[PDB]
């Protein structure tokens, strides 16, 4: 009893979970880094980590993310949980969130679509630039280019209350 | 007789009313004892105002 | 180029839900192999006089594994806060390959799946029916109990028993008379409730 | 933060958000030319100076 007490919560997670590693795999494959031995059949998923910062629970350091940009040596794994954490909005009053990735991922989105539009437009005046710019890192356009790939579909967005809203298996 | 106030409140008033308005709460608990209440929709009919 | 559907910032939309692909039509078959995943819970917090009782329990072999067709992958763990403390739960990676020769067999297996949430966890509603379209988010859950040798099989006589869970009623002097004497053995690590109360 | 921006360009073409072309390929972005007539190479450092 007092382990099917916690069901509907493992049962919850499980589900987006394997959203989360169907993402993982087909993510993987898209790069052809499926075939890594990180990536293979040999993956050990790391267990989730808290997100303790949300509020309810002389010599320059090299930067990782260029650091194994330029070298494939410090190449990790895409881990499960992270998609997890990727797909897990705010809404859904869980352990972790998508914020914190979505702070970079935005900052990359910006920094690509600029560099996408200068190496294209280069003979274009700043403003028209800036205009463009915005209108393809605008929210419209990101929800529409990932409502067309299948995502939203399989999002983590309400908060688990079984006994009201929700569908046992 | 305790200090928990949850069920000191409850204790007082099924100590405190009459056989009535105790078998009416008693029918009321076990007619929607952990229901959802987008599913119970129910009326009291009484005589005064 | 149009600039009317600007004005409308705070807009959203409905999204037909689909769940994942191991999910659907993972419903167990009469003749056909099937895999259990055995849930393992692992408390985090220390035992104390206060923990004990949970620190205990859910350290028992007798879990409850995850029943469906279709494979799973392996999972990451999972933490889980309950009220005195926190919880790890893993997945076996293994699954527990069973054979359903029987169609009474999988109904047995069905009813207590349902009964489980109808009366332990009451996620029941009036509408809900247990569903056999073997379709979206259909598997079951099994208790699982120690056989022969580390080896798990199916706790077959708990479902065949609790069907239902049985409705709790007083006992009045005179029918108590003549029930039998309680003993220590069957009420150890048992449910028990007060229908006085 | 998993795969650094060579493999992280491939995401923007997996989500059609910048379409690719023969001439520049996605992952080339780090590539970036100050192109265009608005350069002139051939102008010796002494008039810069």
């Amino acid at each position: 009893w007092l382990k099917l007490i916690f069901l509907p919560s493992i049962l919850n997670r499980m589900y987006f979970l394997l959203h989360a590693e169907a993402l993982r795999k087909r993510f993987n494959t898209y790069l052809n880094l499926h075939l890594l031995p990180f990536n293979g059949t040999d993956y050990m998923p790391r267990p989730l980590e808290i997100d303790y910062s949300l509020k309810r629970n002389g010599k320059v350091k090299p930067l990782l993310i260029l650091q194994k940009t330029v070298s494939k040596e410090h190449i990790t794994p895409a881990e499960q949980g992270e998609f997890l954490a990727a797909i897990t909005a705010s809404s859904a009053a869980d352990v972790f969130d998508m914020e914190r990735l979505e702070i970079l991922g935005n900052s990359f989105l910006k920094l690509s679509a600029t560099l996408y539009l200068a190496s294209k437009y280069s003979d274009w005046n700043e403003g028209t630039l800036t205009e463009v710019k915005s209108k393809l890192v605008s929210n419209r356009n990101l929800l529409f280019c990932l409502i067309d790939a299948d995502i939203p579909k399989t999002l983590n967005t309400i908060q688990f209350t079984p006994r009201y809203t929700w569908l046992p298996p | 007789d305790d200090d928990d106030d949850n069920v000191n409140t409850e204790e007082v008033i099924m100590n405190f009313s009459t056989p009535k308005v105790q078998r009416f709460l008693m029918s009321l608990k076990v007619s929607f004892a952990d229901k959802d209440p987008k599913d119970i929709c129910c009326l009291v009919f009484v005589e005064r105002r | 180029t149009a600039t009317v559907n600007k004005a409308d910032k705070s807009k959203d939309r409905t999204y037909k839900t689909e769940c994942p692909l191991e999910f659907y039509d993972a419903l167990p078959r009469v003749g056909e192999i099937c895999y259990a995943y055995e849930i393992f819970l692992e408390p985090q917090f220390e035992s104390c006089e206060y923990t004990e009782h949970m620190y205990l329990n859910l350290q028992t072999p007798r879990n409850y594994a995850i029943l469906l067709r279709n494979k799973l992958p392996r999972l990451a763990e999972m933490p889980l806060f309950s009220n005195q403390g926190k919880l790890h739960v893993r997945v076996a990676n293994a699954p527990l390959e069973v054979i359903i020769q029987n169609s009474e067999q999988l109904e047995l297996l069905h009813q207590f799946h349902g009964m489980v949430f109808r009366d332990i966890l009451k996620i029941w509603h009036p509408f809900f029916v247990l569903d056999r379209r073997s379709k979206e988010n259909s598997y079951l859950v099994v208790p699982l109990i120690l056989g022969a040798g580390e080896q798990k099989c199916f706790d077959w006589e708990l479902m065949t028993n609790f069907r239902r869970l049985p409705q709790s009623h007083g006992s009045n002097v005179q029918q108590r008379e003549q029930q039998p004497a309680p003993r220590p053995e069957d009420f150890e690590g048992k449910i028990v409730t007060q229908w006085y109360a | 933060k998993n795969y650094g921006l060579q493999h992280a360009f491939k995401m923007l073409e997996y989500f059609k958000i910048c379409r690719a072309d023969i001439d520049k390929p996605l992952t080339q972005l780090l590539n970036l030319e100050l192109g265009g007539k608005k350069m002139r190479a051939n102008v010796n450092t002494t008039e810069i100076d």
